[PDB]
């Protein structure tokens, strides 16, 4: 429901006015556009880190004879697999978004029945499984949410990044 | 919904096309209305006094006050740090190892060039300065003013001077702080950039600026008096 | 000089010691009249005829 | 009138030989057999095929926006003017082309709503709305336009795939003697 | 084409230039025949562009 | 033409005294803080008006030059000279001969 | 919470009577200056084992050509960082310390409320919880703060403790 989410230093922080209706469930919505968003942000940063450490596979990617290595670093690097890998993550990711294993119904409370293992978990501590470790990993999205906009907006001026750590940090 | 304080909207003084969303209120000395997205309508209590004390109140600012005020006081300090190398003298090291480690005009790398030692002795006193904040939150406790650290002139809180200020007078000090507190802040906000737009100090760049620089300049007077 | 192509045109520090003095000495004298008097905008087609 | 009962009109009216708006006939209570759906997804069809076809049109008169496309290496006169011009674009272009129609299509203009969007046809955000009867139509003209380029591009699809570029269709043999 | 399109671009123009301020300096005959009006000046800038399309194409033809 | 209705349409049908329903357009002629921001207005504009040349000559297709190198051209003015020194000194400088 | 740190061989122990008077409050500060003391000590006796057996990070550390590697251990590493890291040290361990995740306040009965998942249990063990790892806590820092008083005054003579490891072990 509601009592989650933001906390300390904030608590409820909706300081332009998007939610101040009093209803529940346009606030329902957005919060599990924010847990997708947090979900896939997060992914992708560490999906950047590993990729950035130079972290790579060996052998070729397919008979085109593309390396694991010869894919670059950076925004270029979805943008350049073939087509053929590019249908196959849509048809894989798209069973496993829309109806299997995780099924994004309506926005529902996703709960996807993946409750760690004994971790985590009711009938144990009350205020650790829920408005603790759901409140982090959502406020998790929200550093890692803001950390793509930024490393888009980093590659965007500058090439990879880093390539943007071996010169210039400081702003244009 | 509880910033729901954009429904009724006092007037941003600041913008007049767009509203102040009434927790500005005109209570504080600072306010003429400038909020042109939000947080006046969240506060924030003090976390480093509780963990009890990590949620905040309703209508209480406090704390972007004290935010305002320890940034724009530091910063104030801050524009002399960046100026008054270039104009003034350099002191001369010779202390300990290490000559002429001063003598550099640009703040930036004079940071890293002077020893590990110096400031430290610095960051040591700008860190007892504080603790003796932290005593005087916990002291003051809800009572709390959002400067002070004991200096002023009432209460016996220090007062070396002359401080005979009235209090007509005190509110305009406080005034005259915070507006100065607002303007430090884009100061040093514009040293720190031209500190990196360009490698030299203010004084190589103000004092640059006026110069007749040598490619331009006349040759001189050649003229014979006869 | 003569075409040095000057500010003010002026070619040495003792004349910038004239410019501000005969400026400044003509001025205190018209300060001394005009200093510790402000305010009272008036909302007229020119009088400002105060004294 | 919002979507209902517009674009039949004469020399043909109404259109059922199917039974597909008869609403017991064929296809019926399978799957999202909502009228005001295909009364929509007619329209969009519609609106695509007529950028489809004007667009197609500037790009085949040779009308190009003079530069390169990308830092890579092709200007925009690379490009080839037909059908494997969306080919030859960096994918990484392509990305940027489809993620800004889902821009419009998640948030902006309409792509949840059954209707139509704001936008009222005249200039700008000014919006110069139609007030009764010229209304009916030229909302049923916007129909009628749509439907003539959805059968205008696929015509298209058709021919260079089968035969040679709209320039050289125009260069050498096309159907009548003229 | 567009010599066609400014030929009716002069000759309306030439209505308005007349028309307009005879129908602005009567004090009646504004707020009675704006709607008038209002076609012919949203037909005249919509003549504007559709003689600005003109050149734009059949220049970088 | 769009110039010239207006200027019609307010000598013609227009308020007489804008400061009857229209307070933001109104004056006295002896508010000077009023006439001052129809100054700060305007000045703002032509403010703008001198940045539309920058923009011209550094990034919008360059200014034609004379002093261009190897033939007169039009090319893009990459660094112009803000040394107020220099600038100012040409308002500083003499009305007379070589001067100028 | 009174009953904690004082389970045998010492039990309670004051020798000097320093809380021999009374208040929560000056045995609230000592405790928790006490712990922090423990926590600090703690990852600094860890830190320099893994420092001093050789585990290191490839790559410079600076644009210097100062790499890991370049840096000794000991006692001449923390000072020889260079400047800007440590301003960087005060700044986000700084953040940390006061501000972000670990709240400093008289020393609040520090709770932190992190620790794990399944593990802080009160209501499955009321002596497991409390009592006993929250007591050996507090005595793994009364071993660590007693390592690195022993760990300066051992390297205050010459061979440190990869280097002491090599010579002698003998005292002076
Ligand atoms: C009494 C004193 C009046 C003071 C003003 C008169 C001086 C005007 C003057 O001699 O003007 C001459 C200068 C023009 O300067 C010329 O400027 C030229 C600039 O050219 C140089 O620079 C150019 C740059 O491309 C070219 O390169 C050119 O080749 C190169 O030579 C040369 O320098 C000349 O030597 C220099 O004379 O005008 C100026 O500075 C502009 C001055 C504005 C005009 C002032 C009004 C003029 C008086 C009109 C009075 C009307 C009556 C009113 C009373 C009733
Ligand atoms: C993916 C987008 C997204 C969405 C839909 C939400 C949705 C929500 N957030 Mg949230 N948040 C996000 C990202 C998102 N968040 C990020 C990235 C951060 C880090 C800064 C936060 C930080 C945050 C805090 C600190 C709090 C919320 C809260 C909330 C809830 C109240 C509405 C609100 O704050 O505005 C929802 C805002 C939108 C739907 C924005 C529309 C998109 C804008 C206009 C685009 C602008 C782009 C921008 C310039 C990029 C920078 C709501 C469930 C509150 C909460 O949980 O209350 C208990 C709360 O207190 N959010
Ligand atoms: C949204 C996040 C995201 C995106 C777009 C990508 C996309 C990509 N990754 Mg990547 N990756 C991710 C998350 C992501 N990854 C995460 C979370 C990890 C850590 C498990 C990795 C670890 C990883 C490695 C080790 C390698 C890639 C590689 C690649 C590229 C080739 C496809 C492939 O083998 O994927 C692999 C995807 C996974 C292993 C995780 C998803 C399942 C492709 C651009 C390869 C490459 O050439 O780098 C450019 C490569 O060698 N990824
Ligand atoms: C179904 C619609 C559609 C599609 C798929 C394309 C696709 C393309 N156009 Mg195109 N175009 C369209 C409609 C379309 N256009 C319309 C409506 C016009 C008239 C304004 C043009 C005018 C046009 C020109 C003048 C140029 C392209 C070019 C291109 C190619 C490069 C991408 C680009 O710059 O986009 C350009 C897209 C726009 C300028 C916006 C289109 C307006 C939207 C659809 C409404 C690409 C194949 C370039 C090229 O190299 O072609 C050979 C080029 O120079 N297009
Ligand atoms: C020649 C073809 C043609 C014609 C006659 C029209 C005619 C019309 N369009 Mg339009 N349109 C066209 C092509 C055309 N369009 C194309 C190519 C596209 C795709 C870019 C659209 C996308 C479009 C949208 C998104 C909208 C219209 C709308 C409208 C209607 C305005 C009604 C109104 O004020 O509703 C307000 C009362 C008007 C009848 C509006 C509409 O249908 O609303 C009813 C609207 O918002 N048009
Ligand atoms: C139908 C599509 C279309 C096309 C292809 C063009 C194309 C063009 N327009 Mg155009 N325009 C259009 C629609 C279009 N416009 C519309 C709808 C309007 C608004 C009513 C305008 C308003 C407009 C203005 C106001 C101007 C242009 C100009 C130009 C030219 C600028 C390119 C240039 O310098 O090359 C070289 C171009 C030429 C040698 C011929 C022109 C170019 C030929 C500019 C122009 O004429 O610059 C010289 C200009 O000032 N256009
Ligand atoms: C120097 C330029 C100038 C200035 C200061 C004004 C000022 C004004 N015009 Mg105006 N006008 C102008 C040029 C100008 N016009 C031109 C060039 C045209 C022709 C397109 C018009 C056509 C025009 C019409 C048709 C109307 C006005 C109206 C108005 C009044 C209200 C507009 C308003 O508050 O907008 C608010 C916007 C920002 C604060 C205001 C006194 C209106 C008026 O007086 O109502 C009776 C009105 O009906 N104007
Ligand atoms: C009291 C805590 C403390 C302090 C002051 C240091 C200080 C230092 N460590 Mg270190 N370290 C610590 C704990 C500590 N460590 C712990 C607990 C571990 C195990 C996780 C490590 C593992 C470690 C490695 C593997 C390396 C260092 C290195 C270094 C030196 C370079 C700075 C750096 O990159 O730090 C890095 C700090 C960390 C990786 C861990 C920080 C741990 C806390 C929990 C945060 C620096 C003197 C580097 C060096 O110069 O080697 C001699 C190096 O390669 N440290
Ligand atoms: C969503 C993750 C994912 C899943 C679940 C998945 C399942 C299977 C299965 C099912 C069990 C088979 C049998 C299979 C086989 C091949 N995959 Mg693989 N695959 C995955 C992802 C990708 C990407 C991302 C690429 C890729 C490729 C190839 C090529 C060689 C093609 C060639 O050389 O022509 C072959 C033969 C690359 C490619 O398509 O190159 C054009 C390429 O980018 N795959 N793949
Ligand atoms: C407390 C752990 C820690 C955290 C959480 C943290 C976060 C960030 C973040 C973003 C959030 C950025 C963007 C960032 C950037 C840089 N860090 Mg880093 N940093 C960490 C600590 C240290 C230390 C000890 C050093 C260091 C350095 C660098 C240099 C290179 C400067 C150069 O070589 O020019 C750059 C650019 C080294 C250094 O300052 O070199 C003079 C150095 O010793 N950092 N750092």
């Amino acid at each position: 429901e509601n009592e989650l989410g933001a906390q300390p230093p904030l608590g409820f922080f909706d300081p332009l006015g998007l939610v101040e209706d009093g209803n529940q469930a346009k606030f329902d919505r957005l919060r599990y556009v924010e847990l997708k968003h947090g979900r896939i942000s997060m992914l992708a940063v560490v999906g950047y880190l590993i990729e950035k450490a130079g972290i790579r596979l060996p052998g070729n990617i397919s008979y085109d004879g593309t390396t694991f290595a010869d894919i670059p670093d950076g925004f270029a690097a979805l943008s350049k697999i073939p087509d053929a890998g590019l249908f196959q993550l849509f048809a894989f990711i798209g069973f496993l978004e829309v109806f299997v294993m995780k099924d994004i119904t309506g926005g529902e409370f996703v709960g996807d029945f993946r409750n760690g293992f004994i971790d985590f978990g009711w009938d144990s501590f009350d205020e650790e499984t829920k408005l603790k470790k759901r409140a982090i990993e959502l406020n998790q999205g929200r550093a890692a949410m803001m950390g793509i906009l930024a490393l888009m907006v980093h590659e965007k001026l500058i090439p990879l990044g880093y390539d943007a750590d071996l010169p210039i940090i400081g702003h244009l | 919904p509880s910033a729901d304080a954009w429904a009724n909207s006092v007037e941003s003084k600041a913008l007049p096309f767009a509203r102040a969303p009434a927790t500005l209120d005109g209570t504080m000395l600072g306010d003429f209305g400038f909020d042109p997205l939000g947080f006046s309508t969240v506060p924030v209590g003090p976390w480093f006094t509780g963990i009890q004390g990590r949620n905040g109140e309703i209508g209480n600012l406090k704390w972007y006050r004290e935010a305002e005020l320890i940034h724009g006081r530091i910063a104030q300090v801050a524009v002399v740090g960046f100026i008054a190398p270039g104009l003034f003298g350099t002191l001369p090291g010779n202390e300990w190892t290490g000559v002429d480690a001063y003598s550099n005009l640009n703040p930036l790398e004079a940071f890293s060039q002077v020893p590990g030692l110096a400031i430290l002795q610095i960051f040591l006193f700008m860190s007892y300065l504080e603790i003796r904040r932290i005593n005087i939150i916990k002291e003051e406790g809800e009572n709390y003013m959002p400067g002070d650290l004991r200096i002023g002139q009432g209460e016996g809180r220090w007062n070396p001077f002359g401080l005979d200020y009235s209090p007509e007078a005190y509110e305009e000090k406080r005034l005259q702080e915070l507006k100065h507190c607002r303007l430090a802040m884009i100061g040093v906000f514009g040293l720190w950039a031209q500190a990196q737009a360009s490698g030299v100090g203010v004084t190589e760049q103000i004092g640059a600026a006026l110069t007749t620089p040598d490619y331009y300049a006349k040759a001189g007077y050649f003229l014979p008096e006869g | 000089n003569a075409r040095f192509a000057n500010g003010k045109p002026q070619s040495i520090e003792a004349k910038y010691i004239m410019r501000s003095p005969a400026e400044w000495d003509r001025f205190m004298r018209f300060m001394d009249r005009y200093a510790e008097a402000n305010g009272l905008g008036f909302s007229s087609x020119x009088x400002x005829x105060x004294x | 009138a919002f979507e209902d009962e517009l674009g039949a009109q004469p020399p043909l009216g109404f259109f059922d030989p199917l039974g597909l708006v008869x609403x017991x006939x064929x296809x019926x209570d399978g799957d999202q057999e909502k009228f005001d759906r295909l009364r929509y997804v007619e329209i969009k069809h519609g609106r695509i095929s007529m950028l489809a076809v004007v667009g197609y049109l500037v790009q085949e008169a040779g009308v190009r926006l003079p530069g390169t496309i990308d830092y890579s290496g092709k200007t925009f006169a690379e490009i080839p003017n037909g059908f494997a011009a969306f080919k030859e674009i960096p994918a990484g272009g392509l990305v940027q082309l489809l993620f800004f129609i889902g821009v419009l299509e998640s948030s902006v203009m309409r792509d949840l709503t059954x209707x139509x969007x704001x936008x009222x046809x005249x200039x700008x955000x000014x919006x110069x709305t139609f007030d009764e009867e010229t209304q009916f139509k030229k909302r049923a003209i916007e129909l009628n336009q749509g439907r003539a380029a959805q059968m205008g591009i696929l015509a298209l699809m058709v021919h260079e795939q089968l035969g040679v570029s709209l320039l050289p269709x125009x260069x050498x043999x096309x159907x009548x003697x003229x | 084409m567009i010599t066609a399109l400014t030929a009716l671009f002069v000759l309306v123009s030439l209505a308005l230039v007349v028309t307009v301020p005879v129908a602005l300096a009567t004090p009646g005959e504004w707020e009675t025949s704006k709607d008038q009006f209002n076609k012919i000046f949203q037909l005249w800038v919509g003549l504007v562009v559709a003689i600005a399309t003109a050149d734009g194409i059949s220049t970088a033809i | 033409a769009i110039l010239g209705f207006g200027g019609i349409y307010h000598s013609l049908l227009g308020p007489d005294t804008l400061e009857e329903s229209f307070p933001f357009f109104g004056y006295d002629w002896r508010d000077k803080n009023k006439m001052t921001t129809i100054l700060g207005i305007h000045l703002c504009l032509l403010g703008l008006g001198s940045f539309l040349l920058v923009i011209k000559a550094m990034y919008l297709g360059g200014v034609y030059d004379t002093w261009a190198p190897g033939g007169g051209d039009v090319r893009y003015i990459t660094t112009p000279t803000l040394n107020p020194i220099v600038i100012f000194g040409y308002v500083f400088r003499s009305p007379f001969g070589g001067d100028g």
